[PDB]
């Protein structure tokens, strides 16, 4: 449980970290595209662990970690569903996006 | 579909960048040998799109056609799905014919170059995906339905025959 | 990608396409050869010459500009102006 | 040395891109032939489809009257 | 070689 | 932690690992790496912070409202009594809202927990959900944005007249 | 409430005794201190309102309106100090005095326990607003604008006065706390029909109701920037606040008196949003978008469910911040090109990229991008109106198409495309301008983290 | 129809524009270069048949039914050059074409980063402001009464003068900035 | 810097489909003047490109060789 | 797909309707017909969390295959035999469904011949 | 400082998120609800030791 | 700007039409106002109702993205006929024939989906057989009640 949910949230927080880096900047970056591509390759690697332990046991969970707002009988929480659909789509999207960004370091180089 | 379709757009963008932002297939051609890695990956992606057996599109789309044939189905929807399956082969070889085969139709100052490690490695990982990812995913996912595996021979061979036609 | 054009390179390519044209003898051709007065060409021939220039350099010359390019040097100057050569 | 552009003629090719392209084409055909050798039923059919006309009335329970 | 000045608006402010 | 009666869970039955292959799975090695590299430093930091809490222990309290007279035993237009009745009614309405939220949390936790056999194994939570939503609906629905204890009492008296008329006509 | 009223009044000797170079700095500083002080009003309870005295109270409806009101004054001073730089010093102090006086009238409009004192502060807000528009507005039409703003209000509000005094003669009190417990049902009659109209039409004008809205695309357009900021952000919400207070007394007749007005709002938000697709004046487009957004608040207050009141107060706070920011962005382009024509200065992202990012964020909040409080209010009103009648989703959903379409068109026309060649006075964005945009946009986005403080008394 | 210098298109200009449009659409229909080359020679033979036509009413009639011929036989998606209007890369770089006057609004700390560039910019600005009054008085001594007839501008006539209204032609952005 | 263009005299349309085009134009009294401009597309390294089934069967030879080697390898490894 | 042409272009009175069939009793033509034996316990496929589509008369091979697929991780190619056993028993179930279809079609042919013989005789 | 990326972008977030999940999220009810593990005939329960009995013997088909 | 260069009322006398044609920088023979039916157009010219996409793109426009010169009278719906919006350009297929082909294709496809819904395809099989009274407890049937026995037999 503690491996699954932690690496699940680490994948998403890791994706948010270069946004925080580019918004808190002063200099001209030493290849910010390489940093975003490295981050997404690492998020692919980190997302493969809950995917493997879903392939092992069928391990699914829901992380309702932050209560956001209760409209009288509708409790809205920041809630993440780690089921088959997320467990397969997140690594495929991260793998494809990692290829798209290493492609973009070439294709968008003049930009 | 993610693997081979992202790779087909990346191969198209490799062609577009090598031909100085040319995107029309009537000003292409002769790129079989001039862009060999883009050619290899474009042919592998077009075969994965059309459902070549045991590439990645086979492990989903062929099962989709077999399940759509052998089910209580709107028959016109099935027939239009099969006509669309033949049309996929038609536009895939339209891409391969006008972009890669034949003789050049692009301008005379050839700047054809795909020798960047970024381009090669990024197309390479989706190429390994377009070869093996359908096999790996379809043998790792749990059964969630009961797969229909008993059907007559003309109905098992529908998708492959329609694609070949 | 996209190698920069020079005036000598544009001049060489314009004269190259005109030397590959069977209605122009390549020994009489120069950069100042007027197509109608020196080379004896038709206006349809001039339209075809500008279309071959367009196919050569990969961009369109509009018809209000194409009808005024009556020697190779005017074509070279037009392509120079539209591509900003010798920065 | 990077690729120098050419005029009206076939471009310069690196040896590396040619051997990579040939390797992945050969890998595709190896994978197709290997999986067709080992599976052969995802393409051609897994189980024999029975003929309903060949079924006798005894096993289907049809009393002749 | 042949580096060109890129005209851009003032990014100081 | 919490109270395991208001938020119940069935006992966890995990199966013992019965490996059939000779290949070592990466999940056990990554679990050991998560226990060493992650779980022990987090545990040591939390033990430090917990010692710092235990150095200065202090308490907070759950506020107990005693029961004041409700709106039925307040004289009409007597604002001093019906103010307190209205405040009591608003607190009870907010608590009934949270009771419905507790039962919905039980229903959703059962649906995730029982998984693919959720429809058979969550009939009790579904039945408790149906009962508490029927009670909440009879008590508070259709009162409007300007609800009060008077609106709720008028709704209850209308419902009781309908029930009395249905009992009278069926006998 | 007197811990806010007295510092707001002390801003008057603060502006009139300041040194001539210090009158913007001092009033900005101490109005920001009053705005920091305004968070003590968040002592709200789940059952009782925060009842200070016989004269003043503050529940969770009035509290975000008060915090937004006290927050808008420093932002109005920042927005107005540049175009009043060449002004006479005493007229500059009179301008700041009108803004201070308007804040003073607003903060005891929203906290007025008794309804006729609400009426007097509510109508007292007219006089500084009229003076600001007609004296410091830029064009001729401000004079005509000052008439429309004056006379759609009073023609609606003088029947309210009579109506309130009638309640004073019937209930014996106009204390809202007493009227919470002494409210009697209002049956179907003609007398109660015109009672309903007299109670509602002043606030219908203030919102504005569609068909009564014509004062707004003159009053918000011809005003100076601080005038437009307070008109769109606060003074429209006097109508919604007053409806949410006054519909306590109007039950059950509202259940069929709301039917025409709901139609006027549900079709009106289709009309005015469509009007925004063909506006050539950018500031007029922002004004008509305010009419379209307040149409939802009218529908939500008239259907009077908990979800609709929560959505309506969230949408009032969110629209206050968003419309005030949009008027400030349009003013930042007006202070460079000196025309409010939207097609004039194009391609401004090539010239002003950070201000283009502010345009982007304000457009995204205008089209109610989740999870902004714009979308929270929008969505909760849509939920409640779907429960009212399932067909309303058509007129709701189509509105959200058109709202997207005019929001990005505004963003595409001014920021994108090719820049206008002959315009060469596009100065880089001043620190004051980006500061004004951030002081709108950063609290607006931070309220998505904790939106329960802007969900009103029946959260 | 709409031209900066001429008020109209002559018949010869209409024939040549039809010939170029017909060859481009024929190349779109006839993708391969030898097949286009054959049919382009056939189309040139169709244009050379009525080339020596002296009757201008007959020539205008032939041009009109040739336009009907073209409108029936045009390609639905003809080839457009990428930077040409309607192309896939047309006006792509206009977001990067910052005008030169924005350099006047740079801070002195970022003007000091390019000392020789701005020192060379100031003599362009000096040249422009000493050329302006001479080129205005050139335009008003050369434009006829009632205003200019065409949009054509004159060249510089003296040695030392610049052509009138030259600054935004010369200092225009690059196509690839 | 300086780019050396190839010679223009080498681009002759004999042996190309432009020769067939010129023959079919001269059969009806016409002549193609732009053939040598197009002649480079059909000459050199751009002449004799593969067909479509030759494009699909790229790498089939080495793939089939590796297939035969792997089948023989598992057929010897099972015993 | 010849049965589609026999139902749609031919007569539908002799062709079985799929949405409502069998229309004949199951003992009609069978002396001592036996029931289908369910191997997997209801609690066993409840605890195995099978999909309700998958809890048919051959779910026991599916339970064996899923236990193999769990126990042989990461070797995901190591349970071809259990998968083929489940696929073959699903094949046998589908053949039984085909036999039910052919049984209903031949009994409708019997009813057609019965009513035609009754019309021609009496 | 050669693998500072795996320290600052992976391991410090795994530390922070594991602290947050272990001591603030799972200390609250129904925040991480996991699907109960799939039980097969023949399994042994770790919490109890009760061996799940195997299935009935198959009427073998092939 | 001043008052005699602003738009005004509908021109009635020919000298008023001439001076308002001079105001909008256009010929008197080209100036046509909107017809005076009281809609509020005044003397503003009715320009030929074409999109700005139809303008010559190779001309040196003062506003190149708008394809519009300085001082040229703008169309009443210029913000509508920008190139981001309504295009009126000539189409290779006629408008009515395009509408006929699109409507005929969509109507034929909807008709044939209705036909194939009325006559569906299926396989020559019986219904799928589930044990335990068609999985009565699994589908949510209550255990205190007892359903009718759904019995399946061998074949
Ligand atoms: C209480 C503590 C809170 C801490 C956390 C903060 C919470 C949010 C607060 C508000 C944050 C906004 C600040 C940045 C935007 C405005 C300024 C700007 O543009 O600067 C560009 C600049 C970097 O750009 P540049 O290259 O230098 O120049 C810009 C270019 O000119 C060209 O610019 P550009 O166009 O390339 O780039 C602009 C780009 C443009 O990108 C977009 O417009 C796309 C955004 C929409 C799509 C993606 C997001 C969709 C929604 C998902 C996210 C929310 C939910 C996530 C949770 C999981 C799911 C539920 O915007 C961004 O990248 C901004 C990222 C964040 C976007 C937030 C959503 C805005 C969309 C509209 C409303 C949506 C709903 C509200 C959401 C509220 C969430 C809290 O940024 C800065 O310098 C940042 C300065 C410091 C910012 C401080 C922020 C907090 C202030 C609060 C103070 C008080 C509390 C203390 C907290 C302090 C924390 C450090
Ligand atoms: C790099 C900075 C990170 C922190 C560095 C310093 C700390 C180092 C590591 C230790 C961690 C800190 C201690 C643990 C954290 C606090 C735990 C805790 O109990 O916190 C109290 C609570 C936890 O929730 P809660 O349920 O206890 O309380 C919520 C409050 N009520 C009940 C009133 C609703 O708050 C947080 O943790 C806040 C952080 C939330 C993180 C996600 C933010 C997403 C923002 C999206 C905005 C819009 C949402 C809209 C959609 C919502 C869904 C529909
Ligand atoms: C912004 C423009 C539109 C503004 C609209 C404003 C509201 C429209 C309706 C106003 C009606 C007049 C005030 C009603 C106050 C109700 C008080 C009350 O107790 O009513 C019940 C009382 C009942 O009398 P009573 O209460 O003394 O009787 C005892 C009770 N019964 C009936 C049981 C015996 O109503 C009246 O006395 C008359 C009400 C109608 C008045 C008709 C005359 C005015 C018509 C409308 C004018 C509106 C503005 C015109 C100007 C427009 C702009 C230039
Ligand atoms: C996959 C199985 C491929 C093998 C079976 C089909 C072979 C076939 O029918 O090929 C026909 C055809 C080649 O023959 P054709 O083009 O008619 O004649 C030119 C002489 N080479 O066309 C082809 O071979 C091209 C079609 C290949 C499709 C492969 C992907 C499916
Ligand atoms: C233009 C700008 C945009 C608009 C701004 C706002 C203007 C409109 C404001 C008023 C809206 C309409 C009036 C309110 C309608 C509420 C319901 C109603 O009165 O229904 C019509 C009424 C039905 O009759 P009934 O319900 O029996 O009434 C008897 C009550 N004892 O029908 C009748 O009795 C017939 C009609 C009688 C005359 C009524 C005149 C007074 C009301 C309108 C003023
Ligand atoms: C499961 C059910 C499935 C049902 C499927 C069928 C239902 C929908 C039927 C069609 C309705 C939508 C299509 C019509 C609107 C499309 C507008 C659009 O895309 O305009 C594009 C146009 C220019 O685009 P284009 O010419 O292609 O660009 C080439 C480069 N110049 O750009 C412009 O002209 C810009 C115009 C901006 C303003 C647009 C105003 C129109 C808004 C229409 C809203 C319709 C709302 C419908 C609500 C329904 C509620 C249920
Ligand atoms: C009877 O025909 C059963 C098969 C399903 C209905 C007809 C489907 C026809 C299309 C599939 C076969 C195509 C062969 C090329």
């Amino acid at each position: 449980m503690n491996l699954f949910s932690s690496l699940t949230l680490v994948t998403l927080i890791l994706l948010t970290m270069p946004i925080a880096a580019i918004n808190f900047n002063t200099h001209k970056f030493t290849n910010y595209p390489l940093y975003v591509k490295t981050t997404i390759s690492c998020a692919f690697i980190t997302s493969m662990i809950p995917t493997m332990m879903f392939i092992h046991t069928g391990q699914e969970m829901i992380i309702s970690n932050w209560h956001w707002l209760t409209i009288q009988t509708l409790k809205l929480s920041l809630s993440f569903k780690m089921d088959f659909f997320s467990m397969m789509f997140v690594p495929v999207a991260l793998f494809v996006t990692w290829s798209i960004m290493e492609f973009s370091m070439w294709y968008m180089h003049s930009d | 579909h993610a693997f081979f379709k992202a790779m087909l757009f990346m191969c198209s963008g490799s062609i577009i960048h090598s031909l100085n932002d040319e995107q029309d297939i009537r000003k292409m051609g002769g790129l079989f040998k001039a862009m060999p890695f883009t050619t290899t990956a474009l042919i592998i992606g077009s075969l994965a799109l059309t459902g070549m057996p045991f590439l990645t599109g086979f492990y989903s789309k062929d099962l989709i056609i077999e399940s759509a044939n052998t089910s209580y189905t709107n028959a016109w929807a099935l027939l239009m799905t099969l006509v669309a399956t033949s049309f996929t082969a038609i536009y895939s070889t339209r891409i391969i014919f006008f972009a890669l085969l034949g003789q050049p139709r692009f301008p005379t100052l050839i700047n054809i170059n795909e020798n960047n490690p970024f381009l090669i490695n990024s197309i390479k990982r989706l190429l390994i995906g377009s070869l093996f990812a359908g096999f790996i995913i379809s043998n790792n996912i749990p059964p969630m339905t009961i797969p229909q595996m008993t059907m007559p021979h003309y109905l098992k061979m529908t998708a492959l025959t329609v694609t070949i036609l | 990608d996209a190698p920069p054009l020079t005036l000598e390179g544009i001049k060489d390519r314009v004269l190259y396409v005109l030397k590959l044209y069977d209605k122009i003898d390549p020994e009489k051709l120069s950069v100042n050869s007027h197509f109608m007065k020196d080379l004896g060409l038709d206006s349809l021939d001039q339209v075809e010459i500008i279309m071959a220039m367009e196919d050569e350099f990969g961009f369109e010359i509009p018809d209000i500009d194409a009808e005024k390019l009556m020697c190779p040097q005017e074509i070279v100057d037009y392509i120079a102006d539209k591509k900003d050569v010798y920065e | 040395a990077h690729i120098e552009p050419r005029y009206r003629q076939f471009p310069q090719l690196t040896r590396s891109q040619v051997i990579q392209a040939e390797f992945f084409s050969a890998t595709m055909w190896f994978w197709i032939l290997w999986r067709f050798w080992h599976d052969s039923d995802a393409v051609l059919g897994h189980f024999p489809y029975p003929d309903p006309s060949q079924w006798t009335d005894e096993e289907l329970g049809i009393p002749p009257d | 070689g042949k580096r060109l000045f890129i005209i851009k608006p003032s990014g100081f402010y | 932690s919490w109270d395991k009666d208001v938020y119940p869970e069935p006992p966890r039955r995990t199966p013992a690992p019965s490996p059939q292959t000779s290949l070592p799975n990466p999940i056990t090695y990554l679990t050991k790496a998560f226990d060493l590299l992650v779980d022990r430093p987090v545990t040591l930091v939390r033990e430090f912070i917990e010692r710092q809490h235990a150095k200065n222990k202090y308490y907070y309290y759950h506020r107990e409202f005693r029961r004041v007279p409700d709106i039925t035993e307040c004289h009409e237009k007597d604002v001093l009594c019906m103010f307190e009745a209205e405040m009591q009614w608003k607190r009870d309405y907010k608590v009934d809202q949270e009771i419905v939220n507790i039962i919905q949390e039980r229903l959703k936790a059962c649906q995730q927990r029982e998984g693919e056999s959720h429809r058979q194994n969550c009939a009790k939570e579904l039945q408790q959900f149906t009962q508490v939503v029927k009670a909440y609906q009879d008590r508070y629905h259709d009162l409007g944005a300007h609800y009060s204890a008077r609106k709720c009492l008028a709704k209850q008296k209308q419902r009781m007249l309908a029930e009395r008329k249905a009992t009278k006509e069926a006998a | 409430m007197l811990k806010y009223i007295i510092p707001t009044m002390m801003l008057m000797p603060l502006t009139w005794l300041s040194k001539n170079s210090m009158i913007w700095i001092n009033t900005t500083l101490h109005s920001l201190l009053i705005s920091l002080t305004s968070l003590l009003l968040l002592n709200q309870f789940g059952d009782n309102s925060l009842n200070f005295s016989l004269t003043f109270f503050s529940d969770s409806l009035s509290t975000p309106l008060l915090i937004l009101t006290m927050w808008l004054l420093p932002l109005m001073l920042m927005a107005s100090q540049h175009h009043l730089s060449k002004e006479n010093l005493a007229r500059k102090k009179l301008f700041i005095s009108m803004l201070i006086l308007l804040q003073l009238f607003l903060i005891m409009t929203f906290t007025a326990t008794e309804l006729i004192f609400f009426y007097i502060m509510f109508e007292a807000t007219l006089v500084p607003t009229l003076i600001i528009i007609t004296r410091w507005g830029n064009q001729t039409e401000r004079l005509n604008a000052g008439l429309y703003f004056l006379f759609y209000t009073l023609a609606g509000s003088l029947p309210l006065l009579v109506a309130l005094i009638y309640i004073q003669n019937t209930m014996g009190s106009l204390n809202f706390l007493i009227l919470q417990y002494w409210v009697q049902p209002m049956p179907n009659s003609w007398s109660n029909t015109f009672m309903w109209l007299a109670c509602m039409m002043a606030f219908m004008v203030k919102m504005p109701l569609y068909g009564l809205h014509l004062w707004l695309p003159k009053a918000h357009v011809e005003a100076p920037i601080a005038g437009s900021m307070v008109l769109a952000a606060i003074l429209l919400k006097l109508g919604g606040y007053g409806m949410m207070r006054i519909t306590l007394l109007l039950n059950p007749i509202t259940d069929f008196m709301a039917y025409p007005f709901i139609m006027l709002s549900l079709w009106g938000m289709i009309m005015t949003s469509s009007i925004c697709l063909r506006q050539t004046d950018l500031k007029s487009l922002i004004a008509y978008s305010s009419v379209s957004h307040m149409a939802l608040v009218i529908v939500a207050i008239l259907i009077q469910t908990p979800w609709s009141y929560m959505g309506a107060t969230a949408l009032m706070i969110a629209h206050g911040l968003t419309s005030s920011m949009l008027f400030c962005l349009a003013n930042s382009n007006y202070e460079r090109v000196h025309s409010r024509t939207m097609i004039l200065a194009r391609g401004l992202q090539t010239l002003l990229p950070l201000m283009a990012a502010w345009w982007l964020l304000a457009s995204l909040t205008n089209l109610a991008l989740p999870p902004s409080i714009n979308l929270i209010g929008e969505l909760f009103v849509v939920m409640s109106t779907f429960s009212w009648s399932n067909i309303t989703i058509i007129l709701m959903g189509l509105n959200m198409v058109i709202t997207a379409l005019y929001s990005l068109y505004m963003l595409i026309t001014t920021q994108r495309g090719k820049h206008t060649h002959h315009i060469n006075n596009i100065l880089p964005s001043f620190t004051r301008e980006n500061a004004l945009m951030s002081l709108h946009m950063l609290p607006l986005l931070l309220l998505s983290l904790n939106p329960k403080i802007i969900l009103g008394p029946l959260y | 129809a709409f031209l900066p210098s001429a008020a109209y298109l002559t018949h010869q200009q209409k024939v040549l524009q039809l010939y170029k449009r017909a060859l481009r659409h024929l190349e779109s229909r006839c993708v391969h270069r030898d097949k286009y080359r054959y049919f382009a020679c056939l189309l040139r033979a169709r244009f050379d048949e009525h080339k020596n036509e002296k009757d201008m009413v007959k020539a205008t009639q032939l041009l009109r039914e040739a336009e009907k011929e073209f409108w029936h036989g045009q390609h639905p998606q003809p080839y457009i050059f990428p930077e040409s209007p309607g192309g896939t890369s047309y006006e792509r770089y206009e977001c990067y074409k910052v005008p030169e006057w924005c350099l006047d609004d740079w801070h002195p700390s970022e003007k000091a980063m390019y000392p020789d560039y701005f020192a060379k910019r100031e003599q362009w600005k000096k040249l422009r402001r000493e050329s302006w009054e001479r080129e205005v008085k050139q335009l008003q001594e050369e434009t006829p009464v009632g205003g200019p007839r065409t949009e054509a501008l004159p060249p510089a006539r003296k040695q030392g003068d610049l052509p009138p209204l030259w600054w935004h032609i010369v200092t225009r952005p690059r196509e690839r900035p | 810097s300086k780019m050396e263009l190839p010679d223009y005299k080498q681009w002759k349309i004999e042996g190309t489909p432009l020769e067939t085009v010129q023959e079919k134009l001269a059969a009806r009294g016409l002549r193609d003047p732009w053939g040598r401009n197009e002649a480079w597309r059909y000459m050199g390294g751009f002449a004799n490109n593969v067909s479509f089934v030759g494009a699909l069967l790229k790498g089939f030879k080495w793939g089939f060789a590796a297939f035969v080697v792997a089948v023989g390898a598992e057929y010897y490894l099972e015993s | 797909g010849a049965h589609l042409a026999r139902r749609y272009l031919g007569d539908a009175s002799v062709e079985p309707e799929p949405l409502r069939m069998p229309t004949f009793p199951p003992d009609y033509g069978f002396p001592e017909r036996k029931e289908r034996e369910m191997v997997a316990t209801q609690q066993e496929m409840n605890d195995a969390q099978l999909v309700l589509q998958q809890r048919d008369y051959c779910a026991h091979y599916l339970i064996r295959f899923l236990k193999c697929k769990r126990d042989s991780f990461p070797n995901f190619l190591a349970c071809k035999h259990e998968q083929h056993d489940w696929d073959y028993c699903e094949h046998l179930d589908y053949v039984k469904r085909m036999k039910e279809f052919e049984r209903e079609r031949r009994l409708l042919q019997r009813k057609k011949r019965r009513e035609q013989r009754e019309a021609d005789m009496a | 400082r050669h693998s500072i990326f795996a320290f600052t972008h992976v391991l410090i977030p795994v530390w922070i998120i594991h602290y947050y999940l272990k001591y603030h999220v799972t200390t609250k009810p129904y925040t991480i609800v996991e699907k109960k593990p799939r039980i097969f005939p023949g399994d042994t329960i770790l919490e109890t030791g009760e061996v799940i009995p195997p299935m009935k013997e198959f009427p073998d088909q092939h | 700007i001043t008052k005699d260069m602003l738009p005004g009322p509908y021109p009635k006398t020919p000298e008023e039409r001439a001076a308002a044609a001079k105001k909008y920088n256009m010929r008197v023979e080209d100036y046509e106002p909107y017809p005076d039916d009281g809609m509020g157009y005044g003397d503003y010219p009715k320009l030929p109702d074409r999109s700005q996409q139809e303008r010559d793109p190779w001309y040196d426009w003062d506003h190149p993205d708008l394809r519009l010169n300085w001082g040229e009278p703008m169309h009443w719906d210029l913000d509508m006929y920008i190139r981001n919006r309504v295009d009126t350009s000539p189409t290779p297929v006629n408008w009515n024939l395009m509408c006929k082909h699109l409507f005929g294709f969509v109507a034929f496809m909807l008709f044939m989906f209705w036909v194939g819904e009325t006559y569906p395809t299926y396989q020559p099989v019986g219904p799928k057989q589930y044990p335990y009274n068609n999985l009565y407890l699994e589908r949510g049937g209550d255990p205190n009640k007892e359903p009718e026995p759904v019995v399946h037999y061998e074949i």
